[PDB]
RNA sequence: CGAUGAUUUUUGCCCUGCACAUUUUAGAUGGAUACGAAUAAGACUUUUUAGUCGCUGGACCAUAGCAGGCUGGCAACGGUGCGCUUAGCGGAAAGGCUUUGUGCGCUUGCCGGCGGAUAGCAAUGUCAACAUGCGCGGGGAUAAAUCCUUUGCAUACGACUUAG
RNA sequence: CAUCGGUUUGGAGCGGCAGGAUAAUGGCGGAGGAAUGUGGCACGGCUUCUGCUGUGUGUUAUAGCCUCUGACGAUACUGCCA
């Protein structure tokens, strides 16, 4: 709702098309969007069905010159980018500027690893899919169709998770003392007046 | 003292349009923090200023304004229709406008 | 022992207290279907509603017969004092705090800011030594 | 309509485009996979194709009609003066591929390798690598700092080595400088091995053994612009054909209304980058050997 | 039909301690510990007592309800695998060429080596899964014993041994040679 | 649709031969009184030699629910036309009002048999007073004693597009 | 897209501290406010029995001062900004995150004194980051490429490999 | 900016009146009946009978429900307000 300077979306557990449509409408309206962890996106349907769909996508190429044809990008970020570009008037100057407002990555590279990542409830797989339905992870599909850097991404991701865990341990230690201090300053004249106001 | 804002942030979204034809005389404005027609009906009749910069100085200033007003709500998600004295150029699709707090009725 | 972790769900049963319109309290007097129930309360009209429009609360009105009419529901609601149990939860406290904050004025917001400044001064003073 | 009779294609679609190599030096597209258990050693070498000769050899292949019999075979000679190590490069693995993080050079570089960095050596002041040479001001702390960075961060360590082209009969004075990947040992072991080999020579006897099977990377013989008959090996047209016979008669159907990339066309032939695998090393001869 | 509730009652013997957390079943008994992941099934567990556990499906359709007794059976197999064991007895069947089966160990991994199957020079190697013990019989001729706690692994190894000896390009109704599972029981007799 | 239950009473137009024609009543589930009178004639002409021109509508009244706040089980006898022929089914529904069970039935036959409102005749709507009168298992499972069930995997609808905290589905 | 070498003796170039002014902005107008994972699950306490939390960010931080002036006292020895300065971590696009001591301020934590008018009853009523240019100051360094002749590992011509 | 006139889109709009089964319900009182049988009683398996619980019995008890009904009193819905 609020006009944010940059919106960083943790792409884990999101459905490809619904997130793509929401992000398309966001970036068309002048909002800068960065999606991280694109290999953690989800597509409804079993893995084999989506692999067959991507193989149908691969079969389409320009007959007279394979270099002129559709370019089938295998990286998960590029799969999300293809889905988003399908929902943008990308052949106009306005659509070009809107696509200039978008960034998509695998993992969480700098500087976005030290920023706040949000989610989109309208596109979250756990909130959208019926609990028994099968789904596919975009990282596995990308590896199955030719993406090469899954292991590097997972190694860098576990390194970043170790760093973030140390950060969160420090932050939780600091917050704990602040909560104790505010309790000491509770039941004081400022604290009593603030409670009657709703704070 | 860090914030001096006396207006509500808005964005120029689009012209009034069907699938294929656009009407530049009506602009659709998204007001920040408004998501329902009940919320958007507070801003009906308020003034809108599009503030932009131009190459030539006019009386020592390189800042020009196009004025308008909120006329009605649009759809179900809190967008409003705005009428400007001069139609907002299409290059401003996505640009930010200022929803001024007057004429006040509070 | 077995040490099996069990779910901490809220169950739909007769006597379960629900929030309707995020404002009123009610209780389920009878289960109609998987998606529908019948609700009644002292301050709400006895009606058949969808379970998606109501929110189960952690409060259950004990010993409430199935299909109980409005008079018996009101009698047992007063006897078990559901309103005081509801008001003593952090959920109702948060709702009341939100309402109180929404009922503030500009002068009251300025006073809140000044008092927050004072309490922040005291809190930083206490924190530097603890 | 279909072809009246079936026939395979003329040429391979896996060697397109048939264009000139970007460089005269064949670059190693792929290096052997690193095995940490193996000792630290180089994976490649640079030599100069001198010429071809004939050998006689006793064939050892039971079950063959030529078993324990002499066979005459064509052999190729590659003159290989020892390479001089001058640098080391660290490579960090990224979600976008390998990325060169740091390059460290030896204190002194010979003239034949410093000529590599010049197009007009005779008109220059020969200023290349002079400030870097001063970077070794009796403590060289920057060099060990960069090598510590390579040890800490790099995942693939390669060495920068140049041929001693003055030892060849070639009239060229520029040396050939190339990256050769170091395999075996940890990254620290690779960096230590590279540092201890700065300004030193490495011989083929330490890299390739006798009876080994090796691959050859080279740019093939150029032939210039070539017709479809010799470039692709298509069938010549009959003698009585108007406007010539060294052509391809049908370069495509009416539809698609374009010329396909799979149709043989005239163009540049030879001077292509080729990797040829499974060449057996019959001999590793020594220059100091007078026999 | 979206049945309102379906229940199963898992029964735990005295010496077995089932332990479930986030649909990860960890069954520990006298013969050891086994673990099974059931995160692909939406079921809830309620401990009736130390000897009975309720497995419940709420508002399940036909297939979701069908996925309940299979969960019960799998956990029961885990329970009986850590308290009574599992044993598959295979018999060697051949008409002319005896099948030579050995338990070898190469590169630090155990293998079952089959030689002279139908007189073929090809040597068949079957990897032995961890937790599974292969044994050449002493009491019975041409019999192989596959023992273990996990019924899944034991049966899969027996199936691998049976499948690796398939006759090709011949009438299998006549060429009945192969290694087949003759008996499926427990290590501990009952 | 949003239906109501109507009492429609009609008769043939009085004739010098027949000056007091028999009065006929039906219970019609129609969205309004215009459809109510239209449906009334549609059924008399399926049973009697009468027309809207040769007949007369005498009374149209809404039959309100006797106990709108009591949970009941209604058995409905139907006659619907499929793409191949005509079939009779009997189905049961749980609701508080008689109209609401009919409204559910029209939604249910549209969903399970692709039967439209025009293709459906309601022969009879009956209250099943006894638990033994209930035959369909999909409504008997709600007649068990001390019925309790949770609602796993609650999905909360968000007002904002972006949510700064991880989602949860507890309930 | 990366690493690396050398970067004009010219009044030309690089780095950096200021100051002035300009062109531009797909569009600042308090803060992009950092665990991870699951969801038929999480996090606390007692106990592993049970109780409690969420049921949205209408949150949190910041926010009072001629667009934030000039002065004084009181209470604490804190907070915050700038400046050097200490150490550590961060290579995925690290170019950032903490940290040491120190100086100058300000402090709305509390109480005061003085000042704002006339922009006239509104007119964005002009206050931001990036970049360039120009004046100084402080340092710093002192090239190549192309044509040309030659070469034939190349070649229609360009290009390419060489040497000078 | 104010006010006027014309057209027009709204409000969690407010009030008054009328009609229907002179709404049906609901609350109160009376009559009757039953079970998805409350208490109680009798057999049981786990509980120092720690919302204990199951199965039988029968009819408000230490819960209640259903049907009919008598006098009230509302609201919903649909209309109208010059």
């Amino acid at each position: 709702s609020s006009f944010e300077k940059v919106v960083v979306i943790d792409g884990k557990g999101h459905l490809l098309g619904r997130l793509a449509s929401i992000v398309s409408k966001q970036i068309l309206n002048g909002q800068k969007v960065v999606v991280v962890r694109c290999e953690e996106l989800n597509i409804s349907g079993e893995f084999f069905r989506n692999k067959l769909k991507y193989h149908d996508y691969l079969r389409k190429a320009t007959r007279y010159n394979k270099k002129k044809g559709p370019f089938h990008f295998r990286a998960p970020s590029r799969i999300l980018y293809k889905a988003i570009r399908g929902m943008i008037p990308h052949k106009t100057a306005r659509g070009k500027a809107a696509l200039e407002r978008l960034k998509v990555f695998e993992g969480v590279p700098p500087p976005y690893d030290k920023k706040k990542r949000v989610v989109v409830p309208q596109a979250l797989r756990v909130l959208r899919l019926k609990p028994g339905r099968k789904y596919t992870t975009v990282g596995k599909l990308s590896s199955a169709v030719g993406w090469k850097y899954e292991s590097v991404v997972e190694k860098l991701e576990e390194k970043r998770k170790v760093q973030s865990a140390e950060y969160y341990a420090k932050k939780k230690a600091l917050t704990k003392k602040l909560n104790a201090a505010k309790a000491s300053t509770a039941e004081s004249e400022a604290a009593q007046k603030l409670a009657a106001f709703g704070y | 003292a860090e914030s001096h804002r006396l207006y509500v942030k808005g964005k120029h979204i689009s012209y009034q349009r069907s699938k294929s034809v656009t009407n530049p005389n009506v602009s659709l404005i998204q007001i920040e923090g408004v998501a329902s027609p009940k919320d958007a009906k507070f801003y009906l009749g308020k003034r809108i200023a599009y503030v932009y910069r131009a190459p030539k100085e006019i009386r020592g200033s390189k800042i020009r304004v196009i004025w308008g007003k909120v006329t009605r709500t649009h759809g179900n998600n809190g967008l409003v229709r705005a009428n400007f004295k001069k139609n907002l150029p299409p290059k401003t699709f996505g640009a930010s406008v200022r929803i001024m707090l007057y004429p006040s009725n509070i | 022992s077995s040490t099996v972790k069990a779910a901490n769900w809220r169950f739909v049963e007769v006597g379960r207290v629900v929030l309707v319109d995020n404002k009123e309290l009610a209780t389920i007097v009878e289960i109609i279907d998987q998606k529908r129930v019948l609700i009644d309360g002292p301050k709400i009209q006895r009606q058949a509603i969808a379970l998606a429009k109501i929110v189960l609360t952690p409060i259950v009105l004990p010993n409430l017969p199935r299909g109980s009419r409005t008079a018996t529901v009101t009698k047992k609601w007063a006897a078990a004092d559901i309103d005081a149990k509801w008001a003593a939860s952090g959920w109702a406290k948060k709702l009341a705090n939100k309402e109180r904050r929404s009922q503030l004025s500009d002068f009251e917001r300025f006073q809140v800011m000044v008092l927050k400044k004072q309490r922040r001064f005291a809190t930083k003073k206490a924190l530097v030594k603890a | 309509s279909h072809r009246k009779y079936e026939a395979p294609r003329h040429g391979s679609l896996g060697f397109l485009p048939r264009k000139r190599a970007a460089k005269q030096r064949g670059r190693v597209k792929s290096f052997p996979k690193d095995v940490k258990s193996k000792p630290v050693a180089l994976t490649a070498f640079l030599g100069y194709k001198a010429g071809m000769t004939t050998i006689v050899r006793d064939l050892d292949r039971p079950g063959s009609k030529m078993h324990k019999r002499e066979v005459v075979e064509a052999a190729t000679v590659v003159d290989t003066p020892p390479m001089v190590v001058v640098g080391v490069v660290g490579y960090v693995e990224t979600p976008r591929g390998l990325r060169s993080l740091t390059t460290v050079w030896a204190e002194h570089l010979s003239e034949e390798v410093r000529r590599r960095f010049y197009k007009n050596w005779y008109k220059s002041k020969k200023k290349a690598f002079t400030k870097y040479s001063g970077k070794y001001a009796t403590d060289a702390k920057q060099v060990e700092t960069e090598l510590a960075r390579i040890k800490k961060y790099a995942s693939v360590v390669r060495v920068l080595a140049h041929t001693q082209i003055k030892k060849t009969p070639l009239s060229q004075k520029k040396a050939h400088l190339a990256e050769i990947q170091i395999n075996g040992g940890s990254v620290s072991d690779k960096v230590d091995w590279a540092k201890e080999h700065f300004e030193k020579e490495v011989s083929v006897d330490s890299v390739f053994e006798q009876d080994e099977m090796i691959d050859v990377i080279a740019v093939t013989k150029g032939h210039g612009f070539e017709g479809v008959t010799h470039r692709w090996g298509t069938k010549k047209l009959p003698r009585k054909t108007h406007r010539g016979l060294r052509k391809v008669a049908c370069i495509g159907a009416w539809h698609p209304a374009n010329v396909n990339w799979t149709v043989a066309r005239a163009g540049q032939n030879g001077y292509h980058h080729r990797t040829s695998i499974n060449h057996k090393v019959y001999r590793v001869g020594k220059g100091t050997d007078e026999a | 039909m979206k049945y309102i509730q379906t229940d199963q009652i898992l029964d735990i013997p005295e010496g077995v301690t089932v332990d479930i957390k986030a649909r990860v079943v960890k069954v520990t008994g006298p013969r050891g510990e086994l673990t099974k992941d059931l995160k692909h099934i939406d079921v809830t567990f309620n401990k009736i007592n130390n000897r009975a556990i309720k497995i419940t499906v709420h508002n399940g359709d036909r297939k979701h309800v069908a996925a309940l007794r299979t969960v019960k059976s799998l956990i029961a197999n885990l329970i009986t695998g850590v308290t009574k064991g599992y044993k598959y007895k295979m018999r060697f069947v051949y008409a002319h060429f005896p099948i030579n089966v050995n338990i070898i160990k190469k590169d630090g991994q155990d293998y079952v080596e089959i030689r002279n199957f139908l007189g073929e020079k090809r040597v068949r190697e079957v990897k032995i899964h961890e937790g599974v013990t292969m044994e050449i019989s002493s009491t019975q001729k041409d019999e192989l014993i596959v023992s273990g706690n996990s019924l899944e692994a034991v049966s899969q190894n027996a199936a691998d041994i049976q499948q690796i000896c398939r006759v090709r390009n011949k009438d299998i109704r006549k060429f009945l040679d192969g290694i087949y599972v003759s008996e499926r029981g427990t290590i501990v007799e009952e | 649709s949003r239906l109501n239950e109507y009492q429609v009473i009609g008769r043939n137009l009085p004739t010098e031969s027949v000056p007091e024609p028999k009065l006929f009543r039906m219970r019609i589930f129609a969205p309004n009184t215009v459809v109510a009178k239209s449906r009334y004639w549609y059924f008399l002409q399926k049973l009697h030699k009468v027309k809207k021109a040769s007949g007369e509508i005498v009374s149209v009244n809404i039959i309100s629910e006797a106990k709108p706040t009591k949970v009941k089980t209604f058995g409905i006898w139907l006659r619907y036309e499929s793409r191949s022929g005509i079939h009779n089914m009997y189905k049961e529904y749980r609701d508080v009002t008689r109209v609401g069970a009919v409204e559910t039935m029209y939604q249910d036959l549209a969903a399970r048999h692709r039967a439209r409102f025009r293709s459906i005749h309601i022969l009879k709507v009956v209250e099943l007073e006894k638990t033994d009168d209930v035959k369909r298992q999909y409504v008997k499972q709600f007649l068990t004693k001390d019925l309790k069930f949770p609602l796993p995997h609650r999905v909360q609808k968000s007002k904002k597009l972006f949510q700064a905290t991880a989602p949860t589905t507890f309930y």
